[PDB]
DNA sequence: GGTCAGATGATGGGGATGGGGGGTTGGAGGAATGGATGAC
C-alpha cells in the first residue's frame, strides 16, 4: 500500500496473508469469506508468463495478523490448503480478466477478535454501493513504493497498511491505461487534481476492496486487488476484480459440497 | 461455516466503536 | 614467511518471532561468524 497508514488492531479481521512454505516468502493477500473459505487473486497462484504456478502444499495461509513477518503468538492461526480453485475463464494471457481464486482450508478456522469473515455482496448492495465517487478501503503488506526502480524510504511495511480510495467512472479507467479493461474489473483511487494520494502496490494482490453499508452496518468485499501500472502515479488508477460480477461462480464452488 | 454474522468486527461493530477513518467512507456515500 | 585449518571466543545473542521486558500474546534462554595461532 502506497500512501497508506498503519491498521488499527483488528480493523480488518478478514485479512488473510498468503505465504510460500519454502523459501518462506510473503506472496499475496487474501480475504476470509467463511470459516473454511479464502478468496484471492488468480495471479498469486497462476501466472505462466512469470513461470508462477503453485499447489496446495506449496503455500500456507496466515490469519489474524498485524505484524508483517514475525509469528504473532496466541493471535495468528496458520491454515493449510485442501484445494485451490481458479476461475476457469481467468485470462492470464492478456489482461488478468477474472483475476479470482478460492482456497479451501483443511480445517475450519476458529474466529476471534482478530479473525472474522467479510460479507460477499448481493445484487442490491452492489448496485447501491458501487458508484463513482464512493470510497472503499484497500489493505495489505505490499510495497510502500515502486521498488523495481531506485527510490528511498523502506520497501515493505512492518504492520498491515490501510488506505481508503474512491471508485472511478468506467470512462476514466478505460483510458487511463492502454490495457483492455473489462466489466469484471473496476478501478479506484484519487484523480490528480483531487490532491490526495493512495494505491495498492505489488504484494497487495488478493487483498480485499471492502465497503461498509450504511443500512445494515456490515462490511462487504466489493473487489480484489488485481493490477496497476506503477504505484500511485498521477493519472493512474488501481484495478480490482469485480467480486459481485463473479458471485455466481463463487457461490457455485462454495456451496458445491456438503460441509 | 459461520457466514450469518459476517462483516461485523468483534472490536468495532460488536462494541459500537468506529475506526479512525471509518466516517470518511460513510461521508463518501452522501452523493 | 605467508598459506592453512581446526579451534577456542567473547558478544550479542529466542522461539513458527523483533526489539525487547508488553504488545494484538508468556516467560525465559539466546545467532553465527572473526583473525590470532601453531604446523609447514
Ligand atoms: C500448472 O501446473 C500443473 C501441474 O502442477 C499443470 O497441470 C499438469 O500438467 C498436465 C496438464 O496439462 C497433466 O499431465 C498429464 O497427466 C495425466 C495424468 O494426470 C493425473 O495423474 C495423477 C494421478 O494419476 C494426478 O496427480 C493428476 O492430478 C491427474 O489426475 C487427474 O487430474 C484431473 C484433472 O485435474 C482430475 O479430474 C477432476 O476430477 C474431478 C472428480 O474426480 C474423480 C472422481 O470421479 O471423483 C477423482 C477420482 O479419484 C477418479 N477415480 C479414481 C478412483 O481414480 C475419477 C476419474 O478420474 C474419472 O471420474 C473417471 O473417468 O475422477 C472432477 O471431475 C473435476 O471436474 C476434474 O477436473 C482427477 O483428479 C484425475 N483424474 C483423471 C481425469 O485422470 C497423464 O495421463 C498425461 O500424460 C499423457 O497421457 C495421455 C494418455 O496416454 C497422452 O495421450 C498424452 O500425451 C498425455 O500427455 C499428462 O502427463 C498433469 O496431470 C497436470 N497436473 C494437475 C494437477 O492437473 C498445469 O497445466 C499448469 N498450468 C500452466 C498452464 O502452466
Ligand atoms: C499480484 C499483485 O500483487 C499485483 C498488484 C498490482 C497493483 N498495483 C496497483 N497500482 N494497484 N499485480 C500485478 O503486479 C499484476 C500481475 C502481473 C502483472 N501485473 C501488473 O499489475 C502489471 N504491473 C501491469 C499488467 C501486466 C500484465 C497484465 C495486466 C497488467
Ligand atoms: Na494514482
Ligand atoms: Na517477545
Amino acid at each position: 500500500i502506497v500512501e497508506g497508514s498503519d491498521a488499527e488492531i483488528g480493523m480488518s479481521p478478514w485479512q488473510v496473508m498468503l505465504f510460500r512454505k519454502s523459501p518462506q516468502e510473503l506472496l499475496c493477500g487474501a480475504s476470509l469469506i467463511s470459516d473454511r473459505w479464502v478468496l484471492t487473486a488468480a495471479h498469486c497462484l497462476l501466472y505462466p508468463p512469470w513461470d508462477k504456478n503453485f499447489t496446495e502444499n506449496d503455500l500456507l495461509v496466515r490469519i489474524g495478523k498485524h505484524s508483517r513477518t514475525r509469528y504473532e503468538r496466541n493471535i495468528e492461526k496458520i491454515s493449510m490448503l485442501e484445494k485451490i480453485y481458479i476461475h476457469p475463464r481467468y485470462n492470464w494471457r492478456e489482461n488478468l480478466d477474472r483475476d479470482i481464486a478460492l482456497m479451501k482450508l483443511k480445517k475450519p478456522v476458529a474466529f476471534s477478535d482478530y479473525i472474522h469473515p467479510v460479507c460477499l455482496p448481493d445484487r442490491e448492495t452492489a448496485a447501491s454501493l458501487l458508484q463513482a465517487g464512493y470510497k472503499g478501503r484497500v489493505t495489505g503488506w505490499g510495497n510502500l513504493k515502486e521498488t523495481w526502480t531506485a527510490n528511498v524510504g523502506k520497501g515493505q511495511p512492518s504492520v498491515l497498511q490501510v488506505v481508503n480510495l474512491p471508485i472511478v467512472e468506467r470512462p476514466v479507467c478505460k483510458d487511463s491505461t492502454r490495457i483492455r479493461i473489462t466489466d469484471n474489473m473496476f478501478c479506484a483511487g484519487y484523480k490528480p487534481d483531487e490532491g490526495k494520494r493512495g494505491d495498492a502496490c505489488e504484494g497487495d494482490s488478493g487483498g480485499p476492496f471492502v465497503m461498509k453499508s450504511p443500512f445494515n452496518n456490515r462490511w462487504y468485499q466489493m473487489g480484489i486487488v488485481s493490477w496497476g501500472e506503477g504505484c500511485d502515479r498521477d493519472g493512474k488508477y488501481g484495478f480490482y476484480t469485480h467480486v459481485f460480477r463473479l458471485k455466481k461462480w463463487i457461490q457455485k464452488v462454495i456451496d458445491q459440497f456438503g460441509e | 461455516s459461520g457466514e450469518a454474522d459476517c462483516g461485523l468486527r468483534p472490536l468495532f461493530e460488536k462494541k459500537s466503536l468506529e475506526d479512525k477513518t471509518e466516517r470518511e467512507l460513510l461521508e463518501s456515500y452522501i452523493d
